[PDB]
């Protein structure tokens, strides 16, 4: 599937 | 406010620690606290909206996860502006969750405009781009649009390998899954010569610059015709043994398929 | 600055019942504060006790016990010997310590808390009193009938003086002396609080007493010739004295009258 | 028995 992109948080 | 600033902090803190439980109630409070002072418009309540369907997506909540981050990004979009980007990590997220729930042409203009985003903010061959150019390439691939998926990935690897290492994982990802968008099409020898790049990437890093002694892997068994660690090698010994079956290479697609049996 | 939040959120959520989710702020908390100052000071003494408080409620009594423990021992190196704090401590220490069943245990503990106390205040402060009341319970559940008595004498020589008569811990205190001279034999001690504390709450219903005013056990004791729970269980227990002195028509209306609240 | 909660409030 498609990857999340986590910088939201990260 | 310390109040708020901090408890703020301690959600991503405790969700990112994999203590969700911990997190969902604090999340709640502070989404209350948040909303009595400055109300529903503010990047927080934003960024904790976003944890929160983060929970839900993990839960396969996944409608109401997609639906939470569209309000999201409606709040998003007002306080940061559109061509953020927060703006652009908020729509490439809630296009995964879209392309998950099978809404495969409904995540492609999502994609489409958070790479837009993407290239005004950081620029033309930026990493994250690339990233992003992947996510598109797969997006396509579900959706049958065979040249856009190699469009995409191709130009992802003018993005990668350039600016990143040339033997780097990521680079070999994309080599493997361009080189099977060109298996599709009936380009074969286009992905043939791409599997040996990617063997050769391997094989001077193990060995070093290649001479008539320290020959590849395939140039041994393409020769022998006549008279490895890794796992996304390991896929791309059996690809490229499956294109020698294809190609009457049976002696090749042997070795190849030896060595990588050798390799589990 | 980073305390004083999580402090009130452990607070906050325990309260809620969110004993679970309080738990691991606290925890964090401490780690967080230990890596500062370590485990000598007066916060993470504070945030152990709330930690131990969540442990009696989730009847962990022993690790709450030896937590206490612990938080009193830094709470004397840090804050001194002879604090309200080590007083409030061992206060707290010793009702788990009693609780636990453990009441020869939980006397040390509060004999030198009630010293603290005087100390700080003084002989005659009203929380001396609420530790003397404290001490004369550890002391019942003990069998040293004396002491109980002695010690709930002295409370009330420091409440009801201090205090309004018509309070409620004055009234509490002279339900339990009175308890204390009826196991002793004192009848007619316990028989004339017992008179006090109804003359009190007489009084605040209605005026002082006049010829026709006269109060519920006198209404009884003399028909016997021809709403406040403290005072629903006095009508009760004067009931029974009543029905230790024969004077049944007393304990009738007493108990009637008990009957109707 | 009373508790004494003056050491956390």
């Amino acid at each position: 599937q498609l990857e999340w992109d986590d910088s939201t948080l990260s | 406010p310390a109040r708020l600033r901090t408890l703020h902090n301690l959600v991503i803190q405790y969700a990112s620690q994999g203590r969700y439980e911990v997190a969902v109630p604090l999340c709640k409070q502070a989404l209350e606290d948040l909303e009595k002072t400055s109300g529903h418009d503010h990047p927080d309540v934003a960024t904790m909206l976003n944890i929160l369907a983060l929970v839900y997506r993990d839960q396969n909540k996944y409608k109401d996860a997609a639906h939470l981050l569209n309000d999201a990004l409606a709040i998003r979009e007002k306080t940061l502006g559109k061509d953020h980007p927060a703006v652009a990590a908020t729509l490439n997220n809630l296009a995964v969750l879209y392309g998950k729930r099978g809404k495969y042409k409904e995540a492609e203009p999502l994609c489409k405009r958070a790479l837009e985003i993407r290239e005004k903010v950081l620029g033309k061959f930026h990493p994250d781009v690339a990233k992003q150019l992947s996510n598109l390439a797969l997006l396509c691939q579900n959706q049958g649009k065979a040249e856009e998926v190699e469009y995409y990935y191709r130009r992802a690897l003018e993005i990668y390998a350039t600016r990143l290492g040339p033997d780097d994982p990521n680079v070999a990802k994309t080599k493997n899954n361009l080189a099977s968008c060109y298996l599709k099409q009936g380009k074969y020898q286009d992905a043939e010569t791409l599997y040996k790049e990617i063997l050769t990437r391997a094989h001077e890093k193990e060995f070093g610059s290649v001479n008539g002694e320290n020959k590849p892997i395939w140039m041994h068994a393409e020769e022998r015709e006549e008279s490895v660690d890794s796992p996304t090698v390991n896929t791309t010994l059996r690809s490229l043994g499956a294109l020698y079956r294809r190609q009457g290479k049976l002696e090749a697609a042997h070795t190849l398929e030896d060595c990588a049996s050798r390799s589990r």
